[PDB]
């Protein structure tokens, strides 16, 4: 119902375009979340955005680094990631935001930023 | 499924006295989303199709062809009235943030408000 | 008359359906006085007896004595509904310049207008 | 309907105060202005208040030097002047402003500062 996709190996200071696909409900009725998990560190909340798609929040560590938009048409989010650093590796979930709680959750994509080798 | 302000509902507005908007026409859902979740009414302003233009700062028009209407049609910010969701029959659409905006800034001369 | 922007009045609501506020009751006038100057209808909202205090960001308490109600009321600002004036019938009283504001913020909450 | 009282004449730098006193209508209803007229001038907008008292406005005029207020119980409007100076000379009549219009008109009341 929540497909993820477009995660990946980078190097620092690259970037990257999550994208979130919705299917079996109705796309125009939720904000959508961005929410990242680092191996044991905790969940740790990262973007949202409205349901029309004016208004954005982003979480003050990856303020001004990332950019979340929506196409209502595609029934699609997306999450533009850029100077990315070793710290933002983690896997992330697209989630619906509902005025308080969450109702639906993806399934994930990995994240991973290091130098390799 | 759930009910977001600036959504579009076909609701029934009957029975009402003299000049006041009725039967059963679209409504935009002015009410915050925690209403709208957790409360069993919601707040709407009437829409009506008998005029397509407005000189009216309390009217706000919507055409028929991006909001899927029967023809071009003006929200009446004059015409509010809080609804039990039981009278909230079929979804018609929502409208943009622009003109959410735009309801908006009617309701604020409607109720006379100030930013 | 002349219908003022915080006039509390008696109205007749019925009928209604489900959890509306129903029957006759006091109201206060909460649309703009041109509004109430030349329109056939005002925008109200309705003040209930069958609470005390409440603890709402949407309700106003309204003190029986100061204005003259039959017990100390609230006025509910999430039962909101455009009435024919023909349906106000004897004018009770009307809300001071302090609880007007406090129904002003509390309606900008109502509609999430900020 | 409305009478006007305390006019007189002063030197200047002296203080009156006219009263407008309502009866007929219902005085709770109506906000209230003061305009001025001297002999073989058109009318000048002096003050106005509206109807709970909390809100006034003044012409540049008399801005700082008058100050208006309301009584509600005795269905009265004052004007206060102070540190009157020969130009104030005029007559004085109280007036309800409704939304935009004027609607009822005191009877005058002279005002001398020589
Ligand atoms: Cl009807």
């Amino acid at each position: 119902q929540l497909q993820e996709s477009g995660g990946g190996l980078v190097q620092p200071g690259g970037s990257l375009r999550l994208s979130c696909a919705a299917s079996g409900f109705t796309f125009s009725s939720y904000d959508m979340s961005w929410v990242r998990q680092a191996p044991g560190k905790g969940l740790e909340w990262v973007s949202a955005i409205n349901r029309g798609g004016g208004s954005t929040y982003y979480a003050d560590s990856v303020k001004g680094r990332f950019t979340i938009s929506r196409d209502n048409a595609k029934n699609t989010v997306y999450l533009q990631m850029n100077s990315l650093k070793p710290e933002d590796t983690a896997v992330y979930y697209c989630a619906t935001w509902w005025v308080d709680s969450y109702d639906y959750w993806g399934q994930g994509t990995q994240v991973t930023v290091s130098s390799h080798h | 499924d759930p009910i977001r302000r600036g959504d579009v509902y076909l609701a029934d507005l009957s029975p009402v006295q003299g000049s006041e908007q009725g039967g059963v026409r679209p409504v935009v859902i002015i009410q915050n989303d925690t209403g709208n979740k957790y409360s069993p009414t919601v707040i709407v302003a009437a829409i009506t199709g008998r005029i397509n233009k407005a000189k009216i700062p309390t009217h706000v028009e919507i055409e028929k062809k991006k909001y899927k209407l029967d023809k071009d049609s003006v929200i009446l910010l004059e015409q509010i009235r809080t609804l039990d969701k039981k009278r909230l029959k079929e979804k018609l659409t929502y409208l943009s943030d622009d003109k959410m905006k735009e309801v908006d800034n009617a309701l604020m001369i409607s109720l006379g408000l100030n930013a």
